[PDB]
C-alpha cells in the first residue's frame, strides 16, 4: 500500500523514514531506501554490500572512510579487495600488519617507497632488513645521521662499509677534534679488518648461501615458500 | 678545558662533577658520576655519547637500565647471533603486546610467539598466513572450521621478501668493537 506512496515521498523523506526502517531492523529494506551518502555508508557499514559499498564510496573520497571501511573489510575478511581499499588509502600500518603475516616482497618494493616516505627511521630500516638489504638499510642510515649504528650493521653483516662509512663518522668526530674524538685504523693498527680474518664476508659460505637465497630451507610446508632461520642455519653458516 | 688534569686540581659535588663530566667530557667522573646520576636523562644522553666516544661493552648496561631493551635487542640482531635477543623477546613478550611479536620473528625462522599470537588474533587467520610453512598451516585451519569459518578472500602475500643477511666467516660480527685514541 504504501509502496504507492513511495512515488510520493523523495529525498528526506526517505531519510526520515529509513531510520524508522533502520529501527524495524530492516536494514536490507533501509538499504533500498537509502538516501544520503553517509546514510548509505553507516548502514553499509551494518550492512556488508561489499562491492556495493564500494560503489557508494565510489571514489570514497576520505580515507577516513576508507579507514573506518577497512576495519570492517578485513572483518569480513574480504582482503583482496581489502588489500586494494588499503592500499587505495595506502594507510600503511594495518595493511602491513596482513601482508607481513603471509609474508611478500612485492608489498615491500612499493612500501619501500613507502618507507621512504614515513618520517621516522626505524620502521623503514626493519622493511630494508626484511628484503634483505643491506644497502638499504646503510643508505637509509645516510640520511638519519645513524652514524654508529651504521657502522655495525656495515660491520656485522660486512658490505665493509665499515671501512668507508668509519671514515666518514670519524670525519666527524674529526671535526670535533681531540685525538681519541679522531679514532683510527682499517686493515691494521687499531682495527686490523681484513687482517683480523673472522665473521661478515668471504665466497665459498656466500655461494652455497647464493643459491641459499633462491630456495627454500625446508622441513615440511605450504604454497607460501620456506626459509627457516635457526640452528641449523648456524651451523651451516659457519661452515 | 685544557686537560681534565684541570679537574685534577679541583672539582666537587656529584652534581658539579656531573656538570664536569659534561664539560670536560670528564667520562671517567662520568662514570661514577652516572652511578651516582640518575638524572635519567642525563643518562639517556649519555651512553650513547658514551659509545660514541667508545665502548658498548659497557654501553649495553647502560641502556639495559635505560629501558632502551629493544635498542640492545637491536645490537643484538645486529651482530650475528641468536639468544640474548631471545630471553629478551621472552621478557617483553610477557610483559603483554599487539605490534612488537615481530620483532622475534624475522632474524629467525621458528616463532613460538604465534601460540600467544592466535590468542590474540585467535581468527585462525594469523594462525595460517603464519602457520602453513613449517608444514603447520593445519592447526590454523581446525579451529578455523570450530569457529564457522569466517575467511573467504586474501590480497598478494605469499611470502616473497629476504629475512637474510649477516656474518658468514671472514670479516666479523662486533659483539665487541676495538678502536684506539690514535
Amino acid at each position: 500500500m504504501a509502496d504507492k506512496v513511495l512515488p510520493t515521498i523523495p529525498k528526506e523523506q526517505r531519510t526520515r523514514v529509513a531510520h524508522f526502517l533502520e529501527k524495524q531492523g530492516f536494514k536490507q529494506q533501509a538499504l533500498t531506501v537509502s538516501t544520503d551518502p553517509e546514510h548509505r555508508f553507516e548502514l553499509a557499514l551494518q550492512l556488508g554490500e561489499l562491492k556495493i559499498a564500494y560503489q557508494l564510496a565510489v571514489e570514497a573520497e576520505s580515507e577516513q572512510k576508507w579507514k573506518q571501511l577497512a576495519e570492517l573489510a578485513i572483518s569480513k575478511c574480504q582482503f583482496s579487495l581489502a588489500q586494494e581499499c588499503l592500499h587505495h588509502a595506502q594507510d600503511y600500518g594495518g595493511l602491513l600488519l596482513l601482508a607481513t603475516a603471509s609474508g611478500n616482497a612485492s608489498m615491500v618494493n612499493k612500501l619501500a617507497e613507502g618507507a621512504e616516505r614515513d618520517g621516522k627511521n626505524n620502521v623503514a630500516f626493519m622493511s630494508y632488513f626484511l628484503q634483505g638489504k643491506l644497502d638499504a638499510c646503510l643508505e637509509l642510515l645516510i640520511r638519519t645521521g645513524r652514524l654508529p649504528e651504521a657502522a655495525f650493521l656495515a660491520r656485522t653483516y660486512l658490505p665493509s662499509q665499515v671501512s668507508r662509512v668509519v671514515k666518514l663518522w670519524r670525519e666527524n668526530l674529526s671535526k670535533v677534534n681531540q685525538k681519541a674524538a679522531e679514532s683510527l685504523a682499517d686493515p691494521t693498527e687499531y682495527e686490523n679488518l681484513f687482517p683480523g680474518l673472522k665473521e661478515a664476508f668471504v665466497v665459498e659460505e656466500w655461494v652455497k648461501e647464493t643459491h641459499a637465497d633462491l630456495w627454500p630451507a625446508k622441513q615440511y610446508p605450504l604454497v607460501t615458500p620456506n626459509e627457516e632461520r635457526n640452528v641449523m642455519e648456524e651451523a651451516k653458516g659457519f661452515q | 678545558k685544557g686537560y681534565p688534569e684541570v679537574a685534577l686540581h679541583f672539582v666537587k659535588d656529584e652534581k658539579t662533577r656531573f656538570s664536569l663530566a659534561l664539560e670536560c667530557g670528564n667520562i671517567e667522573i662520568a662514570l661514577e658520576a652516572a652511578k651516582a646520576l640518575d638524572d635519567k636523562n642525563c643518562w639517556e644522553k649519555l651512553g650513547e655519547v658514551a659509545l660514541l666516544q667508545g665502548n658498548h661493552q659497557i654501553v649495553e648496561m647502560c641502556y639495559q637500565r635505560t629501558k632502551n631493551f629493544d635498542k640492545l635487542s637491536f645490537l643484538y640482531l645486529i651482530t650475528g647471533n641468536l639468544e640474548k635477543l631471545r630471553k629478551m623477546m621472552k621478557i617483553a613478550e610477557i610483559r603483554k603486546d599487539m605490534s612488537g611479536h615481530y620483532q622475534n620473528a624475522l632474524y629467525l625462522g621458528d616463532v613460538s610467539e604465534r601460540v600467544r599470537i592466535l590468542k590474540n588474533c585467535g581468527q585462525k587467520s594469523l594462525a595460517y598466513l603464519s602457520a602453513a610453512t613449517h608444514g603447520l598451516d593445519e592447526e590454523a585451519e581446525s579451529l578455523k572450521e570450530t569457529f564457522d569459518p569466517e575467511k573467504e578472500t586474501i590480497p598478494d602475500i605469499d611470502p616473497n621478501a629476504k629475512l637474510l643477511q649477516p656474518p658468514a666467516p671472514i670479516m666479523p660480527l662486533d659483539t665487541n668493537w676495538p678502536l684506539l685514541t690514535v
